[PDB]
């Protein structure tokens, strides 16, 4: 019953300064180094540093010294990085790992889920949710789904009846349109009968706009 | 100290047996399964050391700077990128994509939302669903008139369950673009369609 | 070398150093370059060392039990960064406090056994240079060097022993 929870993803300007927490539960919180790992877009994963929750002592990596600072609250059982100087060039998503032993480091049997820090001149912008309908489709299956458009930064999380209808759900990545801003759609193919029956929601998170939506996909007239 | 890891992609069908080779430069590696969406999971904790749970056919060798992940009978589940780590460096790449016959894809398209047209956009969608291998071609036509410029696609990650590839195209005009045309239709090609499927429709 | 203490150190607290403890720093710079710090593990890693002394001291070791013959580097595994590496040094370098603020040590002979230290690692490590940098930060009991004497700790900025370079 282990759990690592981190925050939530933001959007910082280029040179500003970010704090990821990251909460733990189920363990001794003083007992196991803290790691801070962060993964490039598609690019790896890199090691950043770790604090040991006693001492308080750091080892950043020489990549990112006089730029980090991790800290701890043990009193709570939370870790935290902190990035200042942000680069536009450092938008990743954080993790925080603890390892398997208590003894041994880099063995990171837990992870958090993640925490997208995002690093732009542009600014927040929230989403348009819109329904793409059920129509003439196939089969005697009908596809329905939302379309998420004009939004930035990524990311845009689309569940549907509160993660109850996931089976054939298709979630599309973003698109970057010429005006910078983001779009994507989520669909889901459920059977003709049931279209009069029961009811689909799209249910849309953008955190960094502190936006959440809900919207019912309702055949056409 | 640095390393590497190969290949960087691999395709393979269901059952075949892969291996994977990581180059460093009973030593203390690890390798780590992100799957779509998720983050790392560690398989082996001690270069051939499987983590609690993992099934059998995940199998770790190496003892010098070289190593190696295997798994025997590969799923579709196992859809997912590999990293090897060694103290504090990890070596990327490793992308497992998963083999498949040919499924050609179900054309749908979309009309726009009274809602976006009271906006001023009007987006039409074309939703190429359930397909297989990933290339697939899509144009637009407004009144039986090639376009371009005024469209974004984007492909989804291979399904971890039936590991076939779904497309979606977005075409976005201006209400007013939108309302001096009467015919909009999605052409898309495949491997699995001999002729290409256009499904259209308009607003009448 | 001038080292200010926040409680004004006594003049019976001037003990000899007998060793160290430092941490590598992680990451991969291309630059041949290996920078050491003081350590930042909890009191266990100072207590894997096995060099008991008279006192308990964080940073650098005092009054404890030098070395046989030149420096003896053991750590628990040198490729790891996480765990700290300890030092027994030949011969000590005397640290005295005036009594007031600040506790003085030797300006010169110190660069000299960092340079030995750093010959050291340089045959151990690979033979490049080497820079001794002051603590990533934590908790005033270990980034601030600390020693308990007579029934009182001492905190001292160790910062002006740390910003060598040695090529
Ligand atoms: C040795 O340590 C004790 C207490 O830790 C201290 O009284 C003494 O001053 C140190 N050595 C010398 C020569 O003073
Ligand atoms: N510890």
């Amino acid at each position: 019953q282990v759990q690592l929870v981190q925050s939530g993803a933001e959007v910082k300007k280029p040179g500003a300064s970010v704090k990821v927490s990251c909460k733990a539960s189920g363990y001794t919180f003083t007992g196991y180094y803290m790691n801070w790992v962060r993964q490039a877009p598609g690019q790896g994963l890199e090691w950043m540093g770790w604090i040991n929750p006693n001492s308080g002592g750091t080892n950043y990596a020489q990549k990112f010294q006089g730029r980090v600072t991790m800290t701890r609250d043990t009193s709570i059982s939370t870790a935290y990085m902190e990035l200042s100087r942000l680069r536009s060039d450092d938008t990743a998503v954080y993790y925080c790992a603890r390892g398997k032993n208590s003894d041994y480091n880099w063995d990171f049997q837990h992870w958090g889920q993640g925490t997208l820090v995002t690093v732009s001149s542009a600014s927040t912008k929230g989403p348009s949710v819109f329904p793409l309908a059920p129509s003439s489709k196939s089969g005697g299956t009908a596809a329905l789904g939302c379309l998420v458009k004009d939004y930035f930064p990524e990311p845009v999380t689309v569940s549907w009846n509160s993660g109850a209808l996931t089976s054939g759900v298709h979630t599309f990545p973003a698109v970057l349109q010429s005006s910078g801003l983001y779009s994507l759609s989520s669909v889901v193919t459920v059977p003709s009968s049931s279209l009069g029956t029961q009811t689909y929601i799209c249910n849309v998170n953008h955190k960094p706009s502190n936006t959440k939506v809900d919207k019912r996909v309702e055949p056409k007239s | 100290i640095v390393m590497s890891q190969s290949p960087s992609s691999l395709a393979v069908s269901v059952g075949e047996k892969v291996t994977m080779s990581c180059k460093s430069s009973k030593n203390y590696l690890a390798w780590y399964q992100q799957k779509p969406g998720q983050s790392p999971k560690l398989l082996i904790y001690w270069a051939s050391t499987r983590e609690s749970g993992v099934p059998d056919r995940f199998t770790g060798s190496g003892s010098g700077t070289d190593f190696t992940l295997t798994i025997s009978s590969v799923k579709a589940e196992d859809l997912a990128v590999y990293y090897c780590q060694q103290y504090e460096m990890f070596g990327g790449g490793t992308k497992l994509e998963i083999k498949r016959t040919v499924a050609a894809p179900s054309v749908f398209i979309f009309p726009p939302s009274d809602e976006q047209l009271k906006s001023g956009t009007a987006s039409v969608v074309c939703l190429l669903n359930n397909f297989y291998p990933r290339e697939a071609k899509v144009q637009w036509k407004v009144d039986n008139a090639l376009q371009s410029g005024n469209s974004q696609e984007s492909v989804t990650e291979q399904d971890s369950k039936d590991s076939t590839y779904s497309l979606s195209s977005t075409l976005t005009l201006s209400k007013a673009d939108y309302e001096k045309h009467k015919v909009y239709a999605c052409e898309v090609t495949h491997q699995g369609l001999s002729s290409p499927v256009t499904k259209s429709f308009n607003r009448g | 070398i001038t080292l200010p203490c926040r409680p004004a150190p006594p003049p019976h607290c001037s003990s000899n150093i007998t060793g160290l403890i430092l941490t590598r720093q992680g990451g991969y710079s291309n630059d041949n370059t290996v920078i050491f710090r003081p350590s930042g593990g909890d009191w266990r890693d100072i207590a894997r060392c096995q060099i008991a002394g008279t006192v308990v001291s964080t940073q650098l070791f005092l009054n404890g039990s030098l070395a046989e013959e030149e420096v003896v580097i053991r750590s628990e595994d040198w490729r790891d960064n996480a765990k700290s590496i300890c030092v027994q040094l030949n011969t000590s370098v005397e640290i005295n406090c005036t009594g007031a603020g600040h506790c003085n040590i030797s300006r010169a002979k110190w660069n000299n056994t960092l340079k030995q230290i750093a010959s050291k690692l340089r045959e151990q490590y690979g033979n490049k240079t080497i820079i001794f940098k002051p603590s990533s930060g934590g908790d005033p009991e270990f980034v601030n060097h600390s020693f308990n004497c007579g029934g009182e700790f001492f905190y001292c900025d160790s910062t002006q022993l740390f910003n060598s370079t040695w090529f």
